């Protein structure tokens, strides 16, 4: 069973969430079978990228990552 | 106030001493609306208008 | 589909009951409440952004009301408004001004209590000390302007300026 | 000089109520509030203001119970009243002043 | 349940830790 | 209690009806104004 | 009334009110992380990631077989039981042959250190039951009657470990290497 | 001098020897040159000791996090138990699996009955009631097939059962024990895993969010929960460890403080159960009643009442027990006040109040582009803390010495006291009735905008409590005329013995026959003089004020025909007008009678016969006959005169209505002038304004506009049979004899023509619904400017609570 | 001097039945773990 907890939105059907159920998951299976760590460790499963969106920003353009027009 | 080691010794306590809440509590009077006693109903008719 | 509400009695009903209008015209009756009667029974819309729990903005409540031409003339926005007494606009139109020890208390009377006599303020402190550093030096480049002219118009009999 | 005593007692016959507590059970206690109120303290608690007077807060307290039981309040000694009325006017603001 | 319990905290000015 | 709940749409919640009583700025006359309301409301559900 | 007679009544005084400078100091105390010679006790967030029972074998395993003597390898042993690691294959091997190349030691004791570590958890394997083999058949001088009790001990051991192996190589159709294994059992 | 106390020099530090040579990209003061370059695989990642993050703040105008504690450093397993794994408060499960258990075993210990106290606590866990309410997973399949087939031939045939994935040993190096959940956790779709409707997730999540308030936090529970009054002290600073160290001291002056008041009442609740005596006002209190639950009159004596009080001081001892158990629990040793159990009062938490304000900080008056480039952001905080003391009794004393911390309060920290107490309420009939339904209903049009104001006055309706009695009258007439007891009026009246016409009394305040202040019926004074002032009419005003007993100003307010027609001289001399019919006299002076206010009539129900209509008119079968003719059955009658001895009468309008004529006397001045200027109606609508009505939009119609109606479009059968063959032999569906609400939600008016949320996708975009053009408008929301200008009046928690 | 308040709870902790009580045994009221109590039951005496 999964539990969605953060930001909710009506359709995760993409592949930041699949990943983010692909930890889970892991995370799960390690917790419940000691031994089980190893082959997801050494394939990456557990690991966390910690890359994240450009936050909002009213300087920018569009206000994540274009600046404004110049002369 | 027998704590010669006070300020100058770094010594500042932690929770404020008997002495000092007395005397500030004592400094200041009691509002008499805050024992909000109540024996009779309340009034229905009178209590609302009373004076302008 | 269009039609019109009916409303059986519990008179005329085999067993009596209470009716839904009849318990809504009591609570009508126990709080002062309004009856819309042109309200539509089409237009009942739930805001699903704040109301459903599928959104990260969801809160539970019906933050905003699904209604496009609803303004602020109309006198059921009046009713239901909140008046702008007492309210923040109370507090910034008596807390903020250009002087807050004006706000606290009369500058006159706090000089003139803790301090001897009133004291100018800063700007006026530093016209005054630029006159002073200024007088000595030379005295073509000031005038006289004042609020009152009669007085220097017309001295008393017993003012002889004394020449420079 | 049992005065904390004496308020649990106090507490006690207010808890009751069926006593009917008497004018002069209720100078006594007032009296021995005011008495504990003007003891002084040592030298070490007299270092700052005297920490006693804070004893004269709970007459206005004492005087809503008295009102609750319906013991009459004019019923005590003028003596008594002075020092009361005293105690009021430092302890005793309203809420519109 | 300290031993000599009056006569040590409420007999004694030194609380039996004070040499007089 | 069934007609006090009908009549009491949102102010009562898990058996525990409240009313927030907000008419006047004094407590005082506030309170009074709740307890006026509550026993006009309870009065109009002893109907049953 | 105003201020508690429980804060100047010394008859209502707290038996157990420790001072204000004793539990300052000590919290205040960070003891030596080397409680045991091989691990490092670990005192961070960090550290107790890295930290592992299972892991703090691997580490002893690596100084049994560094140790040369067997009193020492029975010191760190002792080290590791009252730890409470984990105990494995490795070290029931590497400490298996050294107690039967040592001559000093009676071989039913050798037999006993086999038993209470498949207690503790060592599952047994081939390398030890040819070992306990070894000295079974130098245990010449013991009674026939504990020659033969121990014999049974092992042919069921031996019948286990070919459950076993069978069970492992069963799924992946080695036919080759189960039989290659199964004669040697 | 105020500028003395800046003053004080400070000195430098002393250096020894010579002084740091430096070495011989911009040379950056701010990096240590040496540190910096130290390698990192040697110095470690870390800018600060590795310490917890609790004890570092982050310091305010320095770029640098600090201390609070300076330079006294607690390390790790300070915080943590002793010999705690990772550092965990329990080392059994990590903080999710902490929090999760808890949820699995309130669910196991879940009992709805339970819930009627609590608010958001009363809720179960959420997954798992939602899945057992999904009634498509109490259907749990078998084992598939294959899988049977294949555990048969592998524990029979092959002589190997296949294990589950927990009992297999995979660690190679050594042999783990099984564990006590390897196959003997029973699997089925009604616990595990949890799937649950859309709409009952949806109804959950709205209820739990709305019932947030909804707590009775003071009960008779036994143990933390239960209490007579609860204190809440909400103390409010700047800083995270400001109103922690604040809450601590705070803690620890009310568990003093309520360690002695609750003491003090200990021993005095001793005294009581040791001793004591019930006093006559509790005896009456007890045997108040008219009637028992044994159906009659109880006789509670001395020793149940001495009971009654011994069983309530019993509890309130043993909460006075736990209390002080607790207040004595808490150690220097190990101090944990964020627990009920171990600490009291107890200290909860609350969201900090936070507020990012983001403005320009560019000085540039022509570049937007740089001044948005030149954004930032700066964000004021408020830290509050929340204590919560729970007192099994009210207590003045604790109030005393509460309500006085502000005075002590550290610095730059406010505070907020909460109280929640029980107080008794009266409720009674005799100014909150429980009668019957009006005659005449109200209906939609007596709740119109402004109809709180200009149709109602405040409840409770006054209802004379004295009454006159005629000369045909007597004791029993005039307790059927007022519908109570004889001998009740009688104690009441407790000082005539004998009733004389004319003659004022007090009406019993338990009569159900109580008349209202000004009956609907007009006064109208005749024109008549019953006098020998004129013997044909009466002449001036004052006569006619003097008679009604009112004043000419009201007089005049109250009709203002006789004042526009007024046939007075100007030479001093003021008479009457020929023309007036009659002159009706103020409301102040209407009285009201019996007959006037209570229905003669009632209509029966379908299943009346002559024993239900007087069941709910209080009176005797043989009076109902004979006031009704002696009519054996009502089958055939609708209405039914109701007998003057009705103990239960039925009122012709709501007393709490507004009389008409209050409306005539506030805006008097427009009757008199709509009289003068003839103002026959005032149009509002042109001529054909129906032809476009989508022109018009009068400020009080809503869209979509609703179509006019049609005869036989309710039903298909109707349909056909109307427009189709005129031969179907069915008018229409059977209807039942209920009420039927289409649009089940919203209760419309009956009567009126609406339409119904539309079923089709097409109506619903070609139908006449505008779209949002200005600037958007909330009833509330208004004060606050815009989302951006954000208008907080106060620093409050978004999360506070005001109970 | 005052020692402390006794944390015991006196309505919970049964006594020994005194000589006084059994006059008013009669005539006094108890719980039914009064009556039935292991130690010193007091329907046994009073019926004595």
């Amino acid at each position: 069973h999964i539990v969605s907890e953060g930001h909710a939105m009506p359709s995760i059907a993409n592949e930041i969430a699949a990943f983010a159920l692909r930890m889970a998951v892991a995370n799960a299976l390690v917790k419940l079978i000691p031994l089980t760590r190893i082959p997801l460790k050494k394939s990456g499963l557990l690991s966390v990228d910690r890359r994240r969106e450009r936050g909002q920003f009213p300087g920018y353009l569009d206000g994540k990552k274009v600046k404004r027009r110049f002369a | 106030s027998h704590r010669r080691d006070y300020i100058r010794m770094g010594y500042i306590p932690r929770y404020t001493p008997w002495e000092w809440i007395a005397i500030q509590e004592a400094d200041q009077p009691l509002i008499a609306e805050q024992i909000r006693q109540d024996n009779i109903g309340t009034s229905y008719f009178f209590s609302l208008n009373r004076y302008w | 589909g269009v039609h019109r509400v009916g409303y059986t009695h519990p008179s005329t009903l085999p067993v009596p009951c209470a009716q839904r209008w009849d318990l809504r015209l009591a609570r009508a009756r126990i709080f002062q409440e309004y009856i819309e009667e042109k309200a539509p029974g089409a237009w009942q819309l739930e805001d699903e952004r704040s109301m459903s729990p599928e959104f990260k903005t969801f809160t539970g409540y019906p933050m905003r009301d699904m209604r496009p031409g609803y303004g602020q003339n109309l006198p059921d926005y009046i009713m239901k408004k909140r008046l702008p007494n007492n309210t923040h606009y109370e507090l910034f139109a008596r807390r903020d001004i250009p002087n807050e020890d004006n706000a606290m208390y009369g500058k006159y009377l706090y000089d003139m209590t803790v301090h001897g006599t009133s004291l100018p303020s800063t700007y006026r402190m530093h016209k005054d000390i630029n006159k002073a550093q200024r007088n000595d030096r030379k005295l073509s480049g000031n005038r006289f302007k004042v609020l009152c002219s009669s007085g220097a118009k017309n001295p008393p009999s017993g003012w002889e300026p004394i020449p420079d | 000089r049992q005065f904390d005593c004496c308020d649990a007692i106090w507490q006690e016959l207010v808890d009751r109520r069926w006593p009917r507590a008497s004018p002069l059970t209720a100078e006594l206690y007032l009296r021995s509030i005011m008495d504990h109120a003007n003891t002084p303290t040592s030298e070490p608690l007299q270092s700052f203001a005297n920490i006693n007077v804070v004893e004269k807060k709970k007459v206005p307290l004492v005087l809503a119970q008295m009102d609750e039981l319906g013991v009459p309040r004019t019923h005590l000694s003028r003596v008594l009243m002075d020092e009361v009325e005293d105690s009021l006017r430092k302890f005793q603001t309203y809420r519109s002043r | 349940q300290l031993q000599a319990q009056d006569r040590i905290i409420c007999g004694t000015h030194g609380a039996g830790i004070v040499a007089h | 209690e069934r007609r006090l709940r009908i009549l009491a749409q949102h102010r009562v919640g898990m058996g525990v009806l409240k009313l927030d009583a907000d008419k006047y700025e004094d407590q005082a006359d506030n309170v009074t104004f709740g307890t006026t309301k509550l026993s006009e409301l309870l009065a109009d559900a002893r109907k049953a | 009334a105003n201020i508690p007679r429980s804060v100047w009544d010394p008859a209502q005084h707290n038996p157990n009110w420790s001072d204000s400078y004793g539990h300052d100091i000590t919290n205040r105390r960070a003891w030596p992380a080397r409680k045991w010679t091989v691990g490092l006790e670990p005192c961070t967030p960090r550290e107790w990631l890295q930290f592992s029972h299972r892991n703090l074998a691997y580490a002893y395993n690596g100084a049994l077989r560094a140790c040369h003597s067997l009193p020492s390898m029975l010191l760190l042993y002792k080290e590791m039981k009252q730890r409470g690691v984990k105990v494995d294959v490795d070290t029931m091997n590497v400490l298996l042959t050294r107690a039967a190349r040592h001559e000093h030691i009676q071989v039913d004791d050798v037999f006993l250190l086999f038993d209470e570590l498949v207690a503790l958890g060592a599952r047994p394997d081939l390398a030890a039951a040819e070992t306990l083999h070894t000295v079974l058949s130098h245990s010449a001088s013991m009674p026939e009657e504990w020659r033969e009790a121990r014999r049974l001990q092992l042919v069921e051991l031996y019948n286990n470990l070919a459950m076993e192996e069978v069970e492992r190589l069963a799924p992946h159709r080695a036919d080759r290497l189960l039989k290659e294994q199964m004669k040697r059992f | 001098y105020y500028w003395s106390r800046y003053r004080m020099p400070t000195q430098m530090p002393k250096f020894d020897g010579p002084a740091p040579v430096a070495a011989p990209t911009k040379t950056n003061e701010f990096i240590d040159p040496i540190d910096d370059k130290f390698p990192m695989s040697i110095r470690g990642p870390l800018v600060r000791p590795d310490v917890p993050e609790d004890q570092y703040v982050d310091s305010w105008y320095i770029c640098t996090s600090m201390t609070h504690h300076m330079g006294d450093y607690r390390p790790w397993s300070a915080s943590a138990p002793p010999n705690a794994f990772r550092f965990r408060p329990f080392n059994e499960f990590d903080a999710k699996g902490r929090e999760y258990v808890q949820y699995m075993r309130e669910f196991a210990r879940f009992d709805p009955r339970k819930s009627r106290g609590n608010g958001q606590k009363g809720f179960p866990f959420r997954d798992a009631y939602l899945t057992k309410m999904n009634e498509a997973n109490q259907k749990t399949p078998p084992p598939t097939l294959e899988t049977i087939m294949d555990r048969a031939v592998r524990e029979h045939h092959q002589h190997a059962r296949i294990l589950s994935p927990l009992e297999v040993q995979r660690d190679v190096g050594r042999l783990e024990p099984i564990p006590s959940y390897a196959g003997k956790i029973n699997a089925d779709r009604s616990v595990f895993p949890f799937q649950w409707k859309t709409e009952d997730w949806y109804e959950y999540e709205v209820a739990k969010v709305r019932n947030r308030r909804f707590v009775f936090e003071n009960t008779e529970e036994d143990g933390i929960r239960g209490s007579e009054v609860t204190y809440k002290i909400v103390l409010e600073g700047f800083w995270d460890h400001h109103v922690m160290k604040l809450a601590e001291d705070v803690c620890m002056f009310l568990k003093d403080v309520g360690r002695q008041i609750v003491e003090e009442k200990l021993v005095a609740v001793r005294r009581l159960l040791q001793g004591g005596a019930v006093d006559p006002e509790l005896l009456a209190a007890f045997n108040c009643a008219r009637a028992g639950p044994f159906g009659g009159l109880d006789e509670y004596d001395k020793e149940e009442v001495a009971n009654f009080l011994r069983s309530d001081l019993r509890r309130l001892e043993e909460q006075c027990l736990s209390v002080i158990n607790r207040c004595n629990v808490p150690v220097p040793g190990a101090t944990n006040i964020y627990d009920p159990h171990t600490s009291w009062p107890h200290v909860e938490k609350l969201e900090p109040w936070v507020r990012m304000a983001e403005f320009w900080t560019s000085s540039s008056d022509t570049s937007f582009t740089e001044l948005e480039m030149s954004t930032a952001h700066y964000e004021f905080r408020k830290f509050f803390r929340v204590i919560i003391c729970k007192l099994p009794f009210q207590s003045t004393e604790f109030e005393k010495r509460m309500y006085d911390i502000r005075h002590w309060l550290h610095r730059q920290t406010s505070c907020e006291f909460h109280t929640i107490y029980r107080r008794n309420v009266i409720h009674d009939s005799a100014v909150f009735p429980t009668e019957h339904d009006p005659a005449t209903p109200t209906t939609h049009e007596h709740h119109r905008m402004f109809s709180f104001a200009l149709d109602w006055q405040s409840a409770p309706v006054n209802r004379l409590s004295t009454d006159t009695v005629h000369e045909g009258e007597s004791w029993d007439a005039v307790a059927q005329r007022l519908g109570c007891s004889v001998g009740e009026l009688k104690d009441a009246n407790a000082e005539r013995e004998t009733i004389e016409a004319g003659v004022v009394i007090n009406v019993p305040v338990t009569a159900t026959r109580r008349l209202t202040s000004f009956g609907a019926t007009p006064l109208v004074l005749p024109l008549k003089t019953t006098s020998a002032k004129d013997g044909e009419r009466i002449r001036t005003w004052e006569e006619a004020a003097a008679i009604l007993d009112c004043t000419v100003e009201e007089l005049q307010q109250c009709n203002g025909h006789a004042a526009l027609t007024y046939q007075k001289k100007e030479s001093e001399a003021g008479e009457f007008d020929s023309s007036v019919t009659e002159l009706v006299a103020p409301l102040s002076c209407w009285t009201s009678t019996s007959e006037s206010e209570f229905s003669p009539v009632e209509r029966v129900h379908a299943n009346d016969t002559l024993v239900a209509i007087a069941r709910r008119l209080q009176c005797s079968e043989e009076a109902l006959r004979a006031v009704n003719d002696g009519i054996t059955d009502v089958s055939g009658l609708d209405f039914v005169r109701v007998p003057p001895e009705a103990r239960r009468p039925r009122r012709l309008v709501e007393p709490q209505l507004r009389p008409q004529a209050a409306t005539d006397a506030l805006l008097a001045r427009t009757i008199a002038e709509e009289e003068t200027f003839k103002l026959k109606s005032i149009p509002h609508l042109p001529q054909n304004a129906e032809r476009f009505p989508h022109e018009y939009h009068t400020p009080t119609s809503r869209f979509p506009p609703t179509p006019s109606e049609t005869p036989a479009t309710q039903d298909w059968m109707a349909y056909t049979a109307k427009y189709l063959d005129k031969q179907f032999t069915i008018s229409a569906e059977p209807a039942p004899v209920y009420n039927v609400n289409k649009l089940w939600p919203m209760q419309q008016i009956p009567g009126k023509v609406d339409q119904t949320p539309f079923e089709e996708d097409q109506t619903w975009l070609l139908h006449s619904i505008p779209v949002q053009q200005l600037e958007m408008h909330h009833h509330e929301k208004d004060l606050q400017d815009l989302p951006f200008i954000n208008h907080e009046q106060f620093p409050r928690s978004l999360e506070w609570n005001a109970p | 001097s005052a020692a402390p308040e006794s944390s015991v709870s006196q309505s919970h902790t049964v006594n020994a039945p005194t000589v006084d009580e059994c006059e008013m045994l009669a005539e006094r009221w108890g719980t039914m773990n009064y009556w039935h109590n292991d130690t010193f039951p007091r329907l046994v005496v009073f019926l004595k």
